[PDB]
DNA sequence: CGCGGGGGACAGCGCGTACGTGCGTTTAAGCGGTGCTAGAGCTGTCTACGACCAATTGAGCGGCCTCGGCACCGGGATTCTCCAGGGCGGCCGCGGA
DNA sequence: TCCGCGGCCGCCCTGGAGAATCCCGGTGCCGAGGCCGCTCAATTGGTCGTAGACAGCTCTAGCACCGCTTAAACGCACGTACGCGCTGTCCCCCGCG
């Protein structure tokens, strides 16, 4: 729950992932190379929903928090609270 | 009764029932009113009309006489 | 003879199946454990809801199959088919990141 | 997590040609000038043209509950593909006169 | 030198086989949208203002050309060397238990 859980993501996960893109073989360090990618991804969208939070004077981070936190990325097309 | 097989098994597209068990509680008749609507739903689930209100000899001389049909 | 089936034969249908499918592709509970272990470092003792978990995988697969996708057509364009590091790379780097 | 293996990643070397670099000689722009006139622009103006709350108002919603649709196997040749014999691309070699 | 023939025999085509197809129904289930309350700001009216283009001077530089002076382009001829073709190698994750 809170030590070690970056392996959610798991190697089957990443090569089901992968079956997505359109490839046949997925080599073995691409695992844990886009696991890094998406740890980069989810912190700097998290970083930017807590500190939202902390400005809304809100202990509980809302979906729409990170809604706006993905805002100034800079698309925003449809989804939950959009 | 909050159990998914309760819900699971009460509504199969089936003529006839058969329940097999070793011994019935005595007391909590909660789980006595489930086996009843177990065998075929057509019971109320207030219970505590026939009993469960007011004294243990006639509690359980008018439980056993409310289920001797089955 | 077993039927074994050569390797690339079973993707066909496989890939009819899964495109039209539209379920989840990950362990639900390792997610949130992930999530959990990551909010505690930025803000311990989260009370989380039910929600506010379902939107962030589905973000983060949604960007990560169209970065494969690219990757798949870097791949292509290297003049091969299967995937790799350097694959990876220069996908993310085109795409700005 | 484990193994067979086979299509696919990755490299060595010849081709040769496809740009690349060094010869002359241009076609059209940069600069000096110009004489104008043609578009960009704020000032008296004044008016029409937007905003907001009284009497009404309608209109879409707040909440439930029926029911014609969701989910997918009994039910299944064909599609999708994989793998063993047959005639063959013939290939080819070798030897009497 | 003919060519009879015999062998390496192994490969696309053909027949057999393995799993799925996406509807016909069964059984079970599933929350949209109209309907008793409602509400509430919208819609005209009157007042307030105000500023923003209609003229009108204005002003200022665009521009098309007249007339010199080069600047990289362009073709060609040879260099060469590296993508690509062809081929060989190995490899390690897909399919399955």
């Amino acid at each position: 729950i809170l030590r070690d859980n970056i392996q959610g993501i798991t190697k089957p996960a990443i090569r089901r992932l992968a079956r997505r893109g359109g490839v046949k073989r997925i080599s073995g360090l691409i695992y844990e190379e886009v696991r890094a990618v998406l740890k980069s991804f989810l912190e700097s969208v998290i970083r930017d929903s807590v500190t939202y939070t902390e400005h809304a004077k809100r202990k509980t981070v809302t979906s729409l928090d990170v809604v706006y936190a993905l805002k100034r990325q800079g698309r925003t097309l449809y989804g939950f609270g959009g | 009764f909050r159990s998914t097989r309760w819900q699971a098994l009460l509504n199969f597209n089936t003529q006839r029932r058969l329940l097999l068990t070793g011994t019935p509680l005595q007391n909590n008749l909660a789980e006595l009113w489930s086996l009843l609507y177990f065998l075929m739903p057509q019971t109320v689930i207030d219970g505590k009309k026939v009993s469960g209100f007011a004294e243990t000899k006639k509690t359980v001389a008018k439980l056993h006489q409310v289920l001797r049909p089955y | 003879k077993p039927h074994r089936y050569k390797p690339g034969t079973v993707a066909l249908r496989e890939i009819r199946r899964f495109q039209k499918s539209t379920e989840l592709l990950i362990r639900k509970l390792p997610f949130q454990r992930l999530v959990r272990e990551i909010a505690q470092d930025f803000k311990t003792d989260l009370r989380f809801q039910s929600s506010a978990i379902g939107a962030l995988q589905e973000s983060v697969e949604a960007y990560l199959v169209s970065l494969f996708e690219d990757t798949n057509l870097a791949a292509i364009h290297a003049k091969r088919v299967t995937i790799q590091k350097k694959e990876i790379k220069l996908a993310r780097r085109l795409r700005g990141e």
